[PDB]
């Protein structure tokens, strides 16, 4: 698959030769292209994954991870353009390399055959994402924000690097295709028990499991726009890829071993979705909110089950569209009043009316109406809990609830009620912002019009 | 459109409640200054209303004669 | 119901929008006179309402009163259900007489 | 009790200026310079998608087995069949209690 | 909603307040208009029977009496004009209000229409630049030095002045805008 | 003389109910001036800027910083680990965890002992 | 129903049991009993697809007034001769289920009755 | 339509219909620039009345802080006036 | 069809909806008399509810109290 990573090493030196006023739009159109040129890695089959070479391959699980990755590029370089107009042209160029290269990191994570060279990969994906956050955030809390983002992970893959290695003097092999065919059995023991934890912590640290959560809302916050936006699109399903991909070894061990894990997703569901009820700050209830979505899809992940999986692909894609889309509306307003409390600017409908319906639709898809993508996943995985234990429609049935509630408290406080009287510098809505809406909305009704792309090899 | 208002004195409480609400309270020294204000609400079209019963057969009449001479036909009818 | 359950609703909006928008029926006097196609409308949808022989509402609701009283059934809910049967009219009634009988009660402007 | 003198001027000068606004908002004659067959409802909006819907069901919907399921007609006591020709006998010779 | 309130109520604007009160709710209880007028014309006697008492506290303590009074005989389904505060058209035409400021971003073609308009708001507007340091330099000069102690803001005095702080208060958009 | 009304947090008092307002000093008097004089300085410092014919922008308010401030940020250096935070922590953190897990843990218990002794009703059982 | 305020606050061991009845043998007090005949064969009711309620000992008129019903379609008042006959049939059908419900009540009273009265007879 | 266009000269009218149908005020002892303390000799109770029938016959309401003030039928016939944007 | 306010009287009436109020009250009691003439068995019931005490024991097949 060097068809789709070429074009991108070729992106950089050609944003890095471009003319100083062309370097978006050189960007943007080469992106676009790239996307569509990945949009053929949706041909699969019923039987085996695409295996291109000893080093990567494309199953059913990864093809919809690297378009979403391919077609957030062009959105993030769109929505970034406009807070980078005062910069030097070298340090827009250094941004955009930052793009790139995260870009080119989660294209080769998705498609490595061996487990340590995802490893390698998805540790340098680290790397562009501090860079961006420390470097263009607006306030002083990133660099706070930056610290939280890189230890809480790197305390959770440390150990998974040893493990790894220990595997590969064990059975010979880190090659995924190798290690599905030659499984076996995991016992009772104490040293299974640490391997297991080994094996788990860092894609739990990544979705994240609640109570490992606390970095989230401070790097999502405090990033700019198209770090948000690549930090809860993409960045956030590398955990739920990498469990899916290692749980392959751990049977019979997650039996019991998920216990603990389920019950912190399940009641954190609810406490995210609880918190997501009194925040001041808009950006903090987008982020609470992808962590409960993450919390479903590591209950979907933890049951093992083909329902499940297949929900929880579909949410993560989902997700990713849904989420990215509300951080650029909430940026819109904050570029607009330089402040991201939620009740300075109301009544925002009468001022800015197809912004209005951008939220609306953003809102719409948030609390899973059917039949978007987002409830076909939501509602898999639910069935699929109550296969594992009839209890659990309680739980899941109370965060339906809280979660159109928050959804619903967001939009009515910005858009309804009365116009705040002293904000006067409302100006109206630019083409490059209602595009990014449109272009965020309609593949997810595209999507939903043909799920069977984004429901995984189950 | 380019209508006045009626005469004010024209609005007598006379031959209305207001006039015995006047009268009980003559009788414990009181006064009522705003019954004028109020007399239009007895005066004119208004004087007289139906009664509930009389509202719920309001078009009985009518009703009554047209089944009877449909009753009349149909039994001098079945005399073909 | 769906029949004349619109139509009362769509009776009290006209009552609504002759009177400047107002709601409360302490401000509507009669109107027997003053609306009489809309008292004509609403005391045909309140008859029906309280299955008045031959209506609408009577083919529904009095045979749906039949089989519960001849039925095997919580006596509690059988009880119940004729209060509320009586109380449908116990309102009904309100409706009707505070709205169209009686003396103006709505601002002089008409 | 009132006003004193500086609220009733404040207030006779507000309401001229507030009067003199509401005057402003009138339109003049050409405030909006704009700038530079009967049963044709039910042929496109009736017969059009009706033609429609009957071609996908007709060589479409119909082309696979059980799309369009119906249930199976009432047979009465003296009915005759359409296909088989074949007629359904009388009821038991019933009691006749007139 | 027009006037600057004061730090307290008096005594006599709580019993006027609370006549009011009782009065609107009496005819709430009293839907008829002839029996309205006898209750309230029964109201006002026994209103005006404690109107000379010169002790103020006996005074108080019979208005304490009166609102404990009406608490406990509030009709709880009393009738709100249909734009007041607990009304069924209370904000009903807000949505419909939108500030004079949003016509600044007019593209020149929506504004290539109503030229006469636009040409009345820049009058308009040059009148408020005009007059903005007049009416700061008006309120520099007639503060106390303690800063105000009112809500209340005076009129314009000199010989071509505005009545300070006036914009906001003269260029509502409407109660019926739409 | 009449039935008392009487007080709760979800439905107040009434301050034509309030005995505080019906005793009143020369002391409560200034207090009142004070506050409306407080009052009509904050109302003219925002109306001077709101009526400015030169201000674009947001009047910012230092008030609604103080309060998105002291709900966020101002919380943990202002913590003190006491007994009543302490266990109101140790509750509302442990205990919800535990309850689910025993209560899940012993459904999943019953519903596998049902399953090995074949008393289930499985039929039709295809999708999990 | 006057049968409640019997059962419920009279001597309930005397009153039928709707849930639990009857309690006798159909051929007790009757020397012979006539089986209570059917009219509409099963594959009829089949074929007309009544309902599994429908299918009494009523259906054969019910039958008929489903085919005249179908015969005289736009004339929707045409079909009142075979709907009386069916009325007729179902008021029959409750009647007898009231002498059902009466035989009851009066063989459970006497039954007891007269074993008290043996059992008395017995005591002396 | 809707309810017509009202005018200032309605207002009035409608105010001095009001205030002649009031039996402690003489009809032609009354002007639209009469005080009603001084010149008509009234009371505050009276006062509150004449709001509250202002309020009946234009349908809307008065706040008290705003009623307060109103002296005479001019004052009212602004009040009602700046209320409703009537500017003719 | 311009009809003026009238500021304390009764409104102005076209004769055209009172003909219209009129005609169809009158429509829906004639239908009421002509449905009960046609139909009154739909109120009173058509079949005699039958009094159980008026059978005898011989139809009822109870014995004379002596087996
Ligand atoms: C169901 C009807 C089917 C109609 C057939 C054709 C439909 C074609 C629609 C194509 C996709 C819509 C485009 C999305 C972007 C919105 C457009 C926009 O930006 O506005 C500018 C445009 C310009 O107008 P304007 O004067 O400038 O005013 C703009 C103002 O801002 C204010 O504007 P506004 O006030 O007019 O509001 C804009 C509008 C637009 O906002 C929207 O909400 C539209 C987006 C849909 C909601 C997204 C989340 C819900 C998840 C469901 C996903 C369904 C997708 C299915 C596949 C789609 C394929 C792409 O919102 C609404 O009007 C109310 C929304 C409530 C919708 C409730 C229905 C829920 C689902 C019900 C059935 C859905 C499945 C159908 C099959 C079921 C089994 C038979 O607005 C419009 O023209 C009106 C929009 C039309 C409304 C469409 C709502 C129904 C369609 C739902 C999905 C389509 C299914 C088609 C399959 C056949 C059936
Ligand atoms: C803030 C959120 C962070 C992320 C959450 C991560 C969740 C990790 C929780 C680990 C889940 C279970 C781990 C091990 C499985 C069983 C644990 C033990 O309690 O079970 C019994 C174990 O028995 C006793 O409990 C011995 C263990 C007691 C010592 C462990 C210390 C636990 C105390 C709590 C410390 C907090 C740890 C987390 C720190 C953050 C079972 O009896 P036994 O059959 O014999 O053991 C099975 C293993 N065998 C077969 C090899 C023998
Ligand atoms: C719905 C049912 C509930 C309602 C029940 C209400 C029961 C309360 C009835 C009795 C209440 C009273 O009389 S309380 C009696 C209070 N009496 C006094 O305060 C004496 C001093 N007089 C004055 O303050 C002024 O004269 C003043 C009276 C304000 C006139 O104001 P003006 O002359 O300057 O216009
Ligand atoms: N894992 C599934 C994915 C799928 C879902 C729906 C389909 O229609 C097709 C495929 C297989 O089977």
């Amino acid at each position: 698959m060097l068809k789709i990573i070429i074009p991108t090493t070729m992106l950089l030196p050609m944003t890095w030769m471009s003319k100083h006023n062309m370097i978006w739009i050189n960007a943007t159109v080469h992106s676009l292209l790239i996307s569509l040129i990945s949009l053929s890695l949706l041909n699969q089959l019923g039987e085996n994954s695409l295996n291109f070479s000893l080093t990567f391959f494309s199953d059913s699980l990864s093809a919809p991870l690297l378009v979403l990755t391919t077609w957030l590029l062009p959105l993030m370089l769109m929505a970034s353009q406009s807070h980078l107009s005062k910069e030097t042209t070298t340090r827009k160029k250094l941004y955009i390399t930052m793009l790139i290269l995260l870009q080119l990191f989660l294209i080769m994570t998705f498609t490595a055959t061996e487990l340590i060279l995802f490893y390698i990969l998805f540790e340098a994906t680290l790397v562009p994402t501090l860079i961006i956050i420390t470097r263009w955030g607006n306030q002083t809390e990133r660099l706070n924000a930056g610290l939280y983002f890189l230890f809480y992970t790197l305390a959770g893959s440390l150990p998974l690097l040893v493990a790894l290695v220990y595997i590969q003097n064990t059975t010979g092999s880190l090659n995924f295709l190798i290690i599905h065919y030659w499984s076996h059995p995991l016992s009772n023991s104490w040293s299974n028990i640490f391997m297991w934890l080994a094996c788990i912590m860092a894609f739990m640290v990544k979705m994240p499991l609640y109570g490992l959560h606390l970095w989230l809302p401070k790097a999502h916050v405090e990033a700019p726009i198209a770090g948000s936006m690549v930090l809860a699109a993409v960045l956030l399903k590398l955990g739920g890829y990498g469990m899916m991909r290692i749980t392959t070894i751990l049977n019979p061990l997650t039996n019991y071993m998920a216990y603990p894990f389920l019950m912190l997703s399940m009641w954190g569901m609810i406490m995210t979705s609880s918190i997501c009820l009194r925040q001041t700050d808009l950006k903090s209830l987008i982020a609470y909110s992808s962590v409960s979505h993450m919390a479903l899809v590591i209950v979907a992940i933890m049951i093992q089950t083909p329902w499940s999986f297949m929900g929880a692909t579909a949410l993560m894609i989902a997700h990713g569209l849904t989420s990215s889309m509300l951080f650029c509306l909430a940026n819109t307003n904050y570029e607009r009043v330089h402040s991201r409390t939620m009740i300075l600017a109301r009544g925002l409908q009468t001022l800015l009316p197809l912004m209005a319906t951008w939220w609306l639709v953003a809102s719409l898809t948030n609390l899973a109406l059917p039949p978007s993508i987002n409830l076909i996943g939501e509602l898999f995985i639910i069935t699929a809990s109550f296969s594992w234990s009839n209890i659990t429609i309680i739980l899941m049935g109370m965060n339906m609830m809280i979660t159109a509630l928050y959804s619903l408290y967001m939009l009515i406080t910005t858009q309804r009620g009365k116009y705040t009287h002293h904000i006067n510098n409302i100006k109206p809505s630019f083409t490059r912002e209602n595009a990014l809406m449109a272009l965020h909305i309609l593949p997810l009704l595209l999507l939903t019009l043909n799920p069977k792309m984004i429901l995984g090899p189950l | 459109s380019k209508m006045e208002l009626p005469d004010y004195k024209q609005w007598k409480i006379e031959g209305t409640p207001l006039e015995t609400v006047q009268e009980k309270l003559a009788a414990r020294g009181l006064r009522d200054p705003w019954g004028r204000n109020e007399a239009w609400r007895y005066s004119g079209g208004f004087a007289n209303n139906v009664s509930f019963v009389g509202a719920l057969l309001k078009g009985f009449k009518w009703g009554f004669a047209a089944f009877v001479v449909a009753v009349g036909a149909e039994y001098y009818l079945e005399s073909q | 119901h769906a029949f004349f359950k619109a139509m009362l609703f769509m009776c009290s909006g006209s009552i609504i929008h002759s009177l400047n928008d107002e709601q409360d029926i302490r401000k509507m006097g009669g109107l027997y006179k003053a609306m009489p196609f809309t008292t004509t409308a609403l005391i045909i949808g309140s008859l029906a309402l309280t299955g008045m022989p031959y209506l609408t509402g009577f083919y529904s609701k009095d045979l749906i009163i039949e089989a519960v009283n001849m039925s095997y059934t919580n006596a509690w809910a059988l009880l119940m259900t004729l209060i509320a049967t009586s109380l449908t009219a116990a309102y009904s009634t309100r409706i009707i007489f505070f709205a169209f009988l009686g003396k103006p009660r709505f601002p002089p402007l008409v | 009790s009132g006003y004193t003198p500086d609220e009733k001027l404040r207030l006779q000068q507000l309401r001229e200026l507030r009067r003199r606004w509401l005057k402003d908002q009138e339109l003049s004659p050409r405030e909006p310079v704009l700038p530079p067959r009967h049963s044709i409802f039910a042929v496109t909006h009736v017969l059009i998608p009706v033609w429609i819907i009957h071609y996908y069901l007709k060589y479409h919907v119909t082309a696979k087995p059980y799309t369009v399921v119906e249930r199976k007609p009432r047979i009465f006591p003296g009915d005759t069949i359409l296909e088989t020709g074949e007629v359904i006998p009388l009821m038991k010779e019933f009691p006749d209690q007139h | 909603a027009f006037s600057a309130p004061a730090a307290y109520l008096t005594h006599q604007q709580k019993v006027l307040r609370l006549y009011k009160r009782a009065l609107r709710h009496l005819e709430s209880w009293c839907v008829h208009r002839d029996k309205y007028r006898y209750f309230a014309c029964l109201m006002r006697a026994r209103f005006d029977e404690h109107k000379n008492e010169k002790d103020m506290v006996k005074a108080t303590q019979l208005l304490r009496q009166a609102e404990e009074e009406f608490w406990y005989g509030q009709h709880p389904q009393p009738y709100i004009f249909p734009e007041s505060p607990g009304g069924t058209s209370y904000e009903r035409y807000e949505c419909y209000k939108v500030p004079e400021w949003c016509l600044d971003d007019w593209h020149p073609s929506e504004k290539a229409m109503y030229p006469d308009y636009f040409a009345k708001r820049e009058q308009w507007k040059r009148l408020r630049r005009e007059s903005w340091e007049r009416e700061v330099k008006q309120l520099q000069e007639e503060t106390p030095p303690g800063g105000p102690r009112t809500e209340a803001l005076p009129p314009a005095r000199k010989e071509g002045d505005l009545p300070p702080l006036w914009w906001h208060i003269v260029t509502r958009p409407r109660e019926r805008p739409m | 003389s009449f039935p008392k009304y009487k007080p709760s947090r979800l439905a107040t008092l009434p301050a034509t109910l309030d005995p505080a307002e019906y005793d009143i000093s020369p002391e409560t008097r200034k207090a009142q001036a004070e506050r409306l004089a407080i009052r009509s300085r904050l109302k003219r410092e925002y109306l001077l800027q709101y009526n400015d014919p030169n201000r674009l922008g947001v009047i910012e308010d230092p008030a609604l910083i103080r309060w998105t401030y002291a709900r966020s940020a101002n919380i943990y250096p202002n913590f003190r680990p006491t007994p009543k935070t302490s266990l109101l922590g140790a509750l509302f953190g442990i205990g919800p965890l535990f309850f689910w897990y025993y209560v899940f843990k012993t459904d999943r218990d019953k519903k596998e002992k049902l399953i090995q002794e074949g008393k289930l009703d499985q039929t039709f059982n295809i999708s999990y | 129903g006057a049968h409640l305020a019997r059962r419920y606050l009279g001597d309930a061991s005397k009153e039928p049991d709707p849930l639990r009845m009857p309690t006798f043998p159909p051929d007790y007090g009757f020397p012979e009993r006539k089986e209570r005949e059917m009219v509409a064969t099963q594959q009829e009711m089949n074929d007309a697809q009544l309902m599994l309620q429908q299918r009494d000992y009523c259906a054969h008129y019910l039958i008929q007034l489903l085919k005249c019903k179908r015969d005289s379609f736009p004339n929707f008042l045409a079909c009142k001769h075979e709907q009386h006959d069916w009325d007729y049939c179902e008021h029959l059908d409750y009647v007898k289920r009231m002498k059902e419900f009466e035989r009851e009540r009066r063989l459970l009273q006497r039954k007891k009755r007269r074993e008290q009265r043996e059992a008395e007879m017995a005591r002396g | 339509s809707d309810a017509p266009p009202l005018t200032l000269e309605a207002i009035k009218d409608r105010v001095l219909y009001v205030l002649k149908l009031y039996d402690k005020i003489d009809p032609e002892k009354l002007s639209v620039n009469s005080h009603f303390m001084k010149d008509l000799g009234l009371d505050s109770l009276d006062q509150v009345e004449i709001i509250m029938a202002m309020e009946d016959e234009f349908g809307f309401e008065i706040p008290d802080i705003d009623a307060e003030k109103l002296m005479c039928p001019q004052e009212i016939v602004d009040y009602i006036a700046d209320k409703k944007d009537v500017y003719e | 069809v311009h009809i003026e306010p009238r500021y304390r009287q009764f409104p102005q009436l076209t004769r055209s909806q009172l003909i219209q109020a009129e005609f169809f009250s009158a429509t829906m009691w004639f239908w009421i008399l002509w449905r009960f003439w046609h139909d009154s068995d739909a109120v009173l019931g058509h079949f005699p509810y039958p009094d159980p005490s008026q059978w005898t024991d011989e139809e009822l097949g109870i014995l004379p109290d002596d087996e």
